[PDB]
């Protein structure tokens, strides 16, 4: 289930995040009602770091945000657009290019 | 009625426990009007959104009502007739997400009553309204 997802994200390996998001793009579009369920947890995981160490990690983030963007339309995300930018401004005000 | 209590309450409020089980039982058969209505008489169709909207608050406000409502709701000893109203409801109240935490804390009486609708519909059909029961369960909230 999603709960199950959640964990395989904070987990601490690398590697294994990357099946998670494959399997939540999938799961969110078969059920398009698991987005509006659980809001605010969805966008605090993904969102949290924005800035992984392999490539690939953030790419598949970015595509779960390209699926997961058509969904949410405004108010909910609204008063987590600072805590975006937190991740976003840090991210982009670093050492590594 | 329903109204006062939903515009009365405060934090000083002393509810009595004499009249929470009244509630609760004045509350859920109001609520069952609401379900059965099939159409048929064209007057009791206007008077549906201004019932459901006092009839929900009064959960919200009292955390002990929701228990004793759910503390009573139950079966083997209701025929199958009422089945698909009683279930209507329950899966309705995981909706409506004022009433979230609500249901949260009162997790294991939900979860007795589903097993009950799943056990005596054993052999029968899909009854895709107690199919949608157990996966909106497991989908708008945490299994």
């Amino acid at each position: 289930n999603i709960k199950d997802l959640l964990s395989q994200m904070h987990h601490y390996n690398a590697g294994v995040k990357q099946s998670a998001l494959l399997g939540l793009k999938d799961l969110l579009s078969q059920y398009p009602f698991i987005i509006d369920a659980h809001l605010s947890n969805i966008l605090s995981e993904v969102t949290a770091v924005f800035t992984d160490k392999d490539a690939n990690v953030r790419l598949a983030a970015v595509q779960l945000l390209q699926f997961l963007a058509p969904k949410i339309r405004a108010e909910q995300i609204s008063p987590f657009f600072p805590l975006v930018s937190a991740h976003l401004s840090s991210a982009m005000t670093h050492i590594t290019e | 009625v329903f109204g006062v209590i939903c515009k009365l309450l405060d934090h000083t409020c002393v509810v009595s426990e004499t009249l929470l089980p009244f509630l609760a039982s004045c509350c859920y058969s109001l609520l069952y009007f609401l379900l059965t209505i099939e159409k048929g008489e064209a007057e009791h169709l206007r008077k549906r959104d201004k019932l459901w909207g006092v009839c929900v608050s009064i959960l919200a406000l009292l955390p002990r009502v929701l228990r004793l409502m759910l503390q009573s709701l139950r079966v083997n000893r209701v025929g199958p007739e009422e089945l698909p109203v009683v279930g209507q409801l329950l899966r309705l109240l995981l909706q409506h997400a004022p009433l979230r935490t609500h249901m949260l804390t009162n997790a294991i009486l939900v979860q007795q009553i589903i097993k009950n609708i799943t056990t005596l519909k054993s052999g029968s059909v899909q009854e895709q309204w107690l199919t949608d029961l157990h996966y909106c369960f497991n989908v708008y909230i945490t299994g």
